[PDB]
């Protein structure tokens, strides 16, 4: 059959709706070679980091903590490389990513969904149907935010104005 | 982790290289922090 | 000796002289060396079995 | 069959909820390679040493034996100032305690040879405080928890004495934040040495 | 008793004669630095 | 002092060794500007050289006519840190390695395929053995007296003559 997204491209054949958010889009054929659990692991991880980054880029413009000096987020990266806070964040992410390595091994061995860490403290996933719609929304937001974060950082480079101030000006 | 990959890491050349690289590394570190130990200091 | 028994070899020119093997079969004919003994070490030729006479084999 | 501590991982085998402090926390699966009896002996031993050590840092800050050799508020300085002869006496006494209390079954191959031997149970109850079997389970649990808490706390106290050259509660009462110019972490290969 | 007048056990005060919070002078606690950072 | 040697702290040739070693570094430092990485590196070397010579001078080593520290190994206790104490440390580590390897070879003999255990090592069992080596003198001597270290002459294969 044909891909739902691209009508004239054939369906990849490793993508038969097994993973939510599948629209049959995979022209370069990475699912014909590589494991889709690993690729969905990577898609959801990149997407969650990007979603947090876009929220951070905007909120950091709106507010910053009193103990830290006020500055733009790219300058924040460089300041906290030299200050020590960046190493703390890198270390704690690396610490969590150790048990993430264990989690990815559990996914490869079949006993875990690729983005599932059982992280539902506030019980928002009331029912299975609600979870399916929520994870479709998570996939769509994750992809959209990857595009968005690239835009903010690259535009900041080209025009040295922050995202809220760039919308505010021009 | 896969048991066949762990069985590969248990093979003699891998363990030999890892063990003596670890051995070499703590001799190097001990001579970095405590260099020129010609005698037991006493 | 008996089959399945553990034996200490006493042939001085054996590769397995003063080591333990296991008795495989014992011939009943007029054979010069009727006891078949298997070992876990291979010899220099890579053989792990040999025939011996009763006098050459002692039980352990 | 998922872990209770780590909900997205499977429950590790050799962890069945029998032991006190068993919450299923073994993500790296050390218990699948190392026998759980040895691991519980080592956990109880580390924790007991740390419980005494954490109390040692705090009390050594407050109360001292007489004499100038024992007047070291900062605990990392007490190591160097306290008489060497007596410190090595402590070390030798610890070695004799280790061989006798374990009854010459000290090696990984021989300890627990006796089926009566229990992890962490050396027979130490001088005042028979564990005579009541009703209190046994919560005593075992609170010993395990005090040991874990004290491992973390002593680790913090030693490395905060390294960063700030102050005894722990005096550090809390005369607190100074890290400049970040000093105590740089790593860096031996970034500058290519020197 | 095992301890004589000479060589008596030494007992000191770590707190150093000041409080947990809202101090002034040569005494600045961890809680005071928490308040100091929150107002800056 | 011993064998007509001089303590390194008062031998003048040790002092000339230190001075020539520092002039050799300073003439290389004279070709670089102050804050450069080669200047910082050479100053670190000058400090390291001075530290080494100072430490050797106060250690009780005995320099020769050459001004190089000499080692006394006849057994006297004033010089035990040059051979006897490093030797005790070595024999403890070497006996540990030997005891641990012997324990693994005897375990591997009782395996399903004994030669597969030696090219593919059972790492949990081998780590169990590497931990046991700290009390090798007592374990090995008790092994000896219990008739389990030495095998009798008639369970050993020998040549015909
Ligand atoms: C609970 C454990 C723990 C501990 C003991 C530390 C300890 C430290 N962190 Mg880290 N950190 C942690 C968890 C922890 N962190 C976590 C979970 C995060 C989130 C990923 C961070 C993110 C972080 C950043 C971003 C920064 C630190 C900084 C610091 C330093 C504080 C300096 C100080 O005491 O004055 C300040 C005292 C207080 C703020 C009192 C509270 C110190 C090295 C800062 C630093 O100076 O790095 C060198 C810094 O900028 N940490
Ligand atoms: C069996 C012969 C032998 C012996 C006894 C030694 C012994 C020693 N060498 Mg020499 N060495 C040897 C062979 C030997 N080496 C060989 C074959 C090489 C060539 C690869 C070297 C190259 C070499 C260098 C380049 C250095 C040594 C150093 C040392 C010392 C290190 C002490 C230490 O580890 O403290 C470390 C600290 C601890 C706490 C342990 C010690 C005196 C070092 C030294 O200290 O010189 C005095 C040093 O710089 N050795
Ligand atoms: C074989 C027995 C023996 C002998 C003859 C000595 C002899 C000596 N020791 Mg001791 N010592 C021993 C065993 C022994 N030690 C053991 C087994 C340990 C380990 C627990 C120590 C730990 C030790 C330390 C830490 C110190 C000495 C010191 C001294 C010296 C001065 C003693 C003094 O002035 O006493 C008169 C003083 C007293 C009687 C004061 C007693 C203080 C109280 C009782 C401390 C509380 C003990 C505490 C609860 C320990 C519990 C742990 C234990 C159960 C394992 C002296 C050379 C001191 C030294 O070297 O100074 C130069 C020193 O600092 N020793
Ligand atoms: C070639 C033979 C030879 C041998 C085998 C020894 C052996 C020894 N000498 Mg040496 N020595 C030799 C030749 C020799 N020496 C020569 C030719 C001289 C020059 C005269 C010396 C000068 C010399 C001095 C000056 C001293 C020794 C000492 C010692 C003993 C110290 C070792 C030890 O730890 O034991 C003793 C310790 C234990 C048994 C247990 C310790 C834990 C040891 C028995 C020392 C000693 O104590 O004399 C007996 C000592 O002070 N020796
Ligand atoms: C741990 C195993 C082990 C043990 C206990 C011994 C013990 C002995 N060897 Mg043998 N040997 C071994 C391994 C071992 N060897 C290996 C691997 C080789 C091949 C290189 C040899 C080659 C060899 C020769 C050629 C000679 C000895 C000799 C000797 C004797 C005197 C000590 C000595 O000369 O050391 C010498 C040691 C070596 C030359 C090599 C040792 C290499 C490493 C350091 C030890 C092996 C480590 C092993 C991988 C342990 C893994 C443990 C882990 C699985 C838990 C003693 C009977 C001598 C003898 O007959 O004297 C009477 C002698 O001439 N050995
Ligand atoms: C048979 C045995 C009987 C034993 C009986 C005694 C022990 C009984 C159990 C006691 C357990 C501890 C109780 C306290 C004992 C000491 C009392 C005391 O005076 O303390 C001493 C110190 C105060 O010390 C004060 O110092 C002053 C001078 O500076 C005064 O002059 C006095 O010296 C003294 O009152 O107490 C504290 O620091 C308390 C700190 C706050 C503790 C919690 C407060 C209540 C909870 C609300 C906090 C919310 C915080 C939210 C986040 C805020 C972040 C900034
Ligand atoms: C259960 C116990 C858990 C313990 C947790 C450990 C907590 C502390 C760990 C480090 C904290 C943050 C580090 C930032 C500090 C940091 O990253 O500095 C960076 C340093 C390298 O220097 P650079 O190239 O960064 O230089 C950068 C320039 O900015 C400055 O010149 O990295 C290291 O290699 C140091 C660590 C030693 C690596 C080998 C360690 C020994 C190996 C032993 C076997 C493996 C054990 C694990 C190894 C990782
Ligand atoms: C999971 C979990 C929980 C959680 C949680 C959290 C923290 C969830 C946070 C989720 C977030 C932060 C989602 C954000 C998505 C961002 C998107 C879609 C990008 C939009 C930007 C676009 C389209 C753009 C643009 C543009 C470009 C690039 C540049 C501009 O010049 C122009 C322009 C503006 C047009 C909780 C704790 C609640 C509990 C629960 O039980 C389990
Ligand atoms: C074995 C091991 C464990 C462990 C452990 C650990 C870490 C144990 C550490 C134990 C310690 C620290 C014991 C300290 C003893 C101190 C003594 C005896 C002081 C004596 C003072 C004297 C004689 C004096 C004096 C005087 C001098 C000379 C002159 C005057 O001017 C001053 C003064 C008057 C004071 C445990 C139990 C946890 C578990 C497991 O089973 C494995
Ligand atoms: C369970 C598990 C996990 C885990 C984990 C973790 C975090 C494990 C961490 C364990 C720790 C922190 C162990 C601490 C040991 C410290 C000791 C024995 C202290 C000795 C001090 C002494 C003798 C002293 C002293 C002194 C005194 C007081 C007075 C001074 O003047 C002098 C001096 C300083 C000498 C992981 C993540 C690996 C996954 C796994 O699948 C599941
Ligand atoms: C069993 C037995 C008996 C017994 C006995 C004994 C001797 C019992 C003694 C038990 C002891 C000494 C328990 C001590 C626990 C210490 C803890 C939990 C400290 C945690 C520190 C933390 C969390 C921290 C921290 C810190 C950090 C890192 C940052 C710092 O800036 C500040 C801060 C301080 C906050 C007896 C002998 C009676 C007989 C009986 O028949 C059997
Ligand atoms: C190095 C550096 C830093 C950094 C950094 C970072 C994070 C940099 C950011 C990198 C990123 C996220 C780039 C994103 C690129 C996305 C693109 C080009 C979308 C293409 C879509 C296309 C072509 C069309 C797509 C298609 C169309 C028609 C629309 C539908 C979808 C599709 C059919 C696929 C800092 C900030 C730390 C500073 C630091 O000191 C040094």
């Amino acid at each position: 059959d044909f891909s739902a997204a691209v009508p004239f491209l054939k369906r990849p054949s490793n993508l038969d709706g097994a993973y939510i958010g599948d629209v049959g889009f995979d022209p370069l054929g990475f699912s014909d070679v590589f494991d889709l659990r690993v690729l969905r692991e990577a898609e959801l991880k990149h997407g969650r980091f990007a979603m947090l980054a876009v929220l951070g880029f905007i909120v950091q413009e709106l507010y910053t903590f009193p103990f830290f000096p006020k500055m733009a987020p790219v300058d924040a990266h460089d300041y906290f490389v030299k200050q020590g806070g960046g190493s703390q964040i890198i270390f704690w992410i690396s610490f969590v990513e150790l048990f993430g390595v264990v989690a990815l091994f559990e996914t490869l061995q079949g006993k875990r969904e690729p983005g599932d860490f059982a992280f539902d403290p506030l019980g928002l996933a009331k029912d299975e149907a609600t979870l399916e719609r929520y994870r479709l929304a998570e996939v769509k937001h994750a992809r959209l935010a990857m595009i968005a974060i690239g835009g903010f950082i690259h535009q900041y480079w080209v025009t040295k104005q922050t995202v809220l101030e760039q919308l505010g000006n021009f | 982790m896969d048991s066949n990959f762990l069985k590969y890491l248990s093979t003699a050349p891998v363990l030999f290289t890892v063990w003596l690289s670890f051995t070499a590394s703590f001799i190097i570190e001990a001579n970095r922090f405590f260099p020129d130990m010609l005698y037991f200091p006493m | 000796v008996k089959r399945g028994s553990k034996v200490r070899i006493l042939r001085k020119e054996s590769y397995w002289y003063q080591d333990i093997g296991t008795v495989a079969t014992i011939d009943t004919s007029g054979i010069r060396y009727p006891v078949v003994v298997r070992f876990e070490k291979v010899s220099y030729s890579g053989v792990n079995t040999n025939n011996f006479s009763l006098d050459e084999v002692v039980e352990v | 069959a998922k872990s209770k501590a780590v909900p997205f991982l499977s429950q590790p085998e050799a962890l069945d909820g029998s032991m006190a402090g068993d919450v299923g926390f073994d993500p790296f699966g050390i218990s699948s390679v190392i026998d759980i009896k040895w691991l519980r002996e080592s956990e109880l031993k580390h924790g007991r040493i740390c419980m005494l050590a954490a109390t040692g840092c705090l009390v050594q800050e407050v109360v001292h034996l007489p004499g100038p050799a024992f007047s070291q508020k900062m605990a990392l300085n007490a190591w160097a100032a306290a008489p060497r002869g007596g410190m090595i006496s402590i070390l030798v006494a610890i070695g004799l305690i280790e061989m006798i209390s374990n009854r010459f079954a000290l090696t990984a191959t021989d300890m627990f040879a006796n089926p009566n031997r229990v992890p962490g149970d050396l027979g130490f109850d001088p005042l028979s405080l564990g005579a009541n079997p009703a209190n046994r389970a919560r005593f075992e649990l609170s010993e395990v928890i005090h040991g874990r808490a004290a491992m973390m706390g002593f680790s913090g106290m030693v490395h905060q004495m390294i960063v700030s050259k102050q005894a722990p509660i005096e550090q809390l009462m005369h607190f100074k934040a890290v400049d970040s110019s000093l105590m740089k972490l790593g860096g031996a290969a970034g500058n290519l040495g020197y | 008793a095992l301890f004589g007048k000479g060589s008596m056990i030494v007992v000191e005060d770590p707190r150093d004669g000041c409080g947990a919070y809202a101090n002034s002078g040569a005494c600045h606690t961890f809680l005071d630095e928490i308040g100091d950072a929150l107002k800056k | 002092d011993v064998a007509g040697l001089t303590p390194c702290g008062e031998s003048k040739e040790f002092a000339r060794r230190l001075d020539g070693s520092v002039k050799k570094l300073q003439t290389r430092l004279s070709k670089y500007e102050a804050g450069t990485p080669p200047a910082l590196a050479l100053q670190k070397q000058i400090d390291k050289t001075k530290n080494r010579f100072d430490r050797y001078g106060k250690a009780g080593l005995l320099c020769g006519t050459d001004g190089l520290p000499h080692l006394i190994t006849d057994g006297r206790w004033t010089h035990s840190g040059e051979f006897v104490i490093p030797g005790l440390l070595f024999l403890y580590v070497a006996g540990w390695i030997g005891w641990v390897g012997r324990s693994y070879v005897l375990f591997a003999r009782t395996a399903d395929k004994p030669t597969e255990k030696e090219i593919i090592i059972d790492v949990p069992v081998a780590l169990s053995f590497v931990s046991t080596g700290f009390i090798w003198p007592f374990s090995a001597f008790k092994e000896f007296t219990s008739g389990n270290l030495i095998v009798p002459a008639d369970e050993i294969t020998v040549s015909p003559r």
